């Protein structure tokens, strides 16, 4: 790394730290800065589909566009039923720019969800069924769009316990959205996304729905899943846990910001504790965003190391 | 033109020509027709990263100066040269506020953020003052805070977080200080509720900066 | 004297304050010494910045002058006109200086050799927004850098090396030539690379951060 002094003009994180940082520095290789004492001021602002995650899903119709999905292997015991009505009686007093409208509970016995979904494919489907070629810019708009309705339910203490490429939705290039929020009385499909910390075996952690969000931008820049060769589940799931396995940082593109293949290994740290938080991922993407614009097409001869310590 | 200003001013933000954009923008004030809400934060965004620039640099030479030998002279001299022009944008946004904006906001909430505004440009003289200036400064700054009063509105809790650390920084109080945040930030995390249409984005990281400013003073 | 007028400018630099430093600086060359090492990197950070902080910022002019009515058009490109003529009068500047008062006297082996470099690279940024033959007159600039410097300096030579990159880069970014970008960019890796058996403890990090940076470059190009 190399260091250059730096006042920051717009709201920024201390990557050590994570806190705000209005003056210090800035890794001009890597925008990684050193955290270096002042109180801070504010800051400016301005028909079947399948078993699903764990409710099998269906293409249900009413007023609306709601889909439907049942519960699985979990009865409908009262203390259930009592904390789905508690977790319903959050995610149907909610609405956000970027989750699905949550429209109530199925009135019957062996719950059901009624949902909107809004046509434009799961974005499993531009991953994996295509990978849609389009522009790296709108790459960092879908991870911005989902890291900001994230960033609403870790603003709501909602977590999403079994966050997936599959439960995230474009509206056709539109906007993007988050379904299969919360609704955890149902938990205990298929796994990859789950953090290694969790299959070790509270895993339905805060920091546990950023790991997951961390293989979606993996999948993003890369157009596949993690472990493109190693694919038998059962075989690396443990492993991945155990410390052997992580996705392949060299697998992305080229062309992506150095600063983005940072964000990502960053947000797979195993140990929990210092997995960046929301407001700071949807920071150092709200960075990237405008960063893309101003980077040139071919890197150049910086300032030789002229300010580090 | 104020479709045009604003224009040119929208656009200098994303150039980073800060000192460019408060030229331009504060022309819309001397109209003397009243802001929009969208005019109000480009204005105040403008004004503060401008200043923002001589505030760090301040922060700097003045510390080299500390650590400091003649060449402490020139040290002294670049600390006034970056003083005054401190000080004279400082001025240049109190006067404008106080000659225009604060007296043509009635009952617009626009009312406190402009009383905001003067308490905290004040704050910044009283950084840079002397024991002379400083008492001068300070009795104006806080009239301005202690006056901006009217409720988990960003503008509220940034009110509370700006002028606790006010009582902390300047004033030297943290038993103010403490009292304010902790009293502001309760009001806060008590209540929640409006967070989406309020735009959690914002009122979240000001809660939160109570919270930590807390763990610093604390 | 310019033991106070680099004093500024040492403190100008860390104040973050670059278009104060700048000016102090071209006083510098004023004395028309030959500058020691390190004032002579002193000006080149300082007018690197002094337009980094422009350049960089009409990118993103020119980035959102691409959006399509008149009245918002006309200012995004007469705004845009405004940064690039800001551009243009601080690149002529440092030219000036060059011309005037550093190559005229760049009389050690490598000073000359960074004075061409660097009247390579302000003209390349001219070219850059500007007709604009000035393409030709870098490529000179950087032949005549070149030309010295493949017999004056060590392979391993940060000049040398941060040469050669800025070099290559111009004819991928201004040329669009880039078998010949690919051609300055492997011999110079592969040259510095062959003579890793010795590097100066400084131009150890140095080099091996511009050779990073070279290697880099291969690969966007080579891909
Ligand atoms: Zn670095
Ligand atoms: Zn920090």
């Amino acid at each position: 790394h190399n260091f250059v002094r730096k006042t920051f003009f717009t709201l920024a994180f201390c990557d050590f730290c994570r806190k705000l940082l209005f003056q210090g520095f800035r890794c001009q290789t890597c925008g990684y800065k050193f955290h270096q004492d002042r109180s801070s001021s504010a800051p400016n602002v301005h028909q079947r589909i399948g078993s699903g995650s764990f409710g099998t899903v269906y293409k249900g119709k009413w007023h609306g566009d709601v889909a439907v999905k049942m519960l699985n292997v979990t009865a409908p015991t009262p203390q259930q039923l009592q904390a789905f009505k508690n977790e319903v009686g959050v995610l149907r007093k909610t609405r956000h720019v970027n989750i699905l409208l949550f429209m109530g509970y199925s009135t019957k016995p062996q719950l059901a969800i009624v949902t909107q979904w809004c046509e434009g494919s799961s974005l499993y489907h531009h991953l994996h069924i295509i990978e849609t070629k389009f522009e790296m810019i709108k790459l960092i708009d879908i991870a911005r769009q989902t890291a900001q309705g994230m960033d609403y339910l870790h603003a709501k203490s909602i977590i999403h316990r079994d966050l997936k490429s599959n439960n995230i939705f474009l509206h056709e290039d539109l906007t993007v959205k988050i379904g299969d929020f919360g609704l955890a009385t149902v938990k205990s499909g298929s796994i990859l996304w789950m953090a290694p910390e969790v299959i070790r075996m509270n895993p339905y952690s805060f920091q546990s729905d950023v790991y997951a969000f961390g293989i979606v931008l993996y999948e993003l820049m890369t157009g596949q899943l993690p472990y493109s060769n190693i694919n038998n589940r059962d075989q690396i799931i443990f492993m991945v846990g155990r410390g052997y396995l992580s996705p392949d940082l060299s697998k992305v593109r080229s062309n992506c910001p150095k600063a983005m293949k940072r964000l990502m290994a960053e947000c797979l740290k195993k140990k929990r504790d210092e997995r960046p938080l929301f407001p700071q991922i949807l920071a150092s993407i709200e960075l990237l965003a405008r960063s893309l614009p101003k980077i040139h097409r071919s890197a150049s001869e910086p300032s030789l190391n002229r300010a580090g310590f | 033109d104020k479709n045009e200003l604003v224009q040119k001013a929208k656009l200098a933000e994303q150039a980073e020509r800060y000192d460019d954009m408060a030229a331009c923008m504060k022309s819309v004030t001397e109209q003397g027709a009243e802001l929009s809400n969208e005019e109000r934060n480009l204005l105040s965004v403008a004004y503060k990263n401008v200043v923002g620039a001589r505030r760090s640099s301040w922060r700097v030479v003045s510390s080299i100066e500390q650590k400091t030998e003649k060449k402490q002279q020139m040290a002294r001299e670049y600390r006034e040269k970056i003083e005054t022009e401190l000080r004279d944008i400082c001025n240049d946004v109190l006067s404008l506020l106080e000659k225009f904006l604060i007296p043509n906001a009635s009952q617009a909430e626009s009312k406190v953020f402009y009383l905001k505004m003067k308490g905290d440009y004040y704050r910044y003289l009283a950084e840079v003052a002397a024991g002379d200036d400083k008492k001068g400064i300070v009795d104006q700054s806080q009239q301005a805070y202690q006056e901006a009063f009217e409720p988990t509105h960003p503008i509220r809790l940034g009110l509370a977080l700006n002028f606790s650390v006010f009582y902390y920084e300047i004033l030297n109080s943290p038993e103010k200080a403490c009292s304010l945040a902790k009293t502001a930030f309760d009001e806060a995390i008590a209540e929640l509720d409006t967070l989406s249409e309020e735009s959690y984005k914002d009122s979240t990281l000001i809660m939160q900066l109570l919270r930590d400013n807390l763990t610093l003073w604390t």
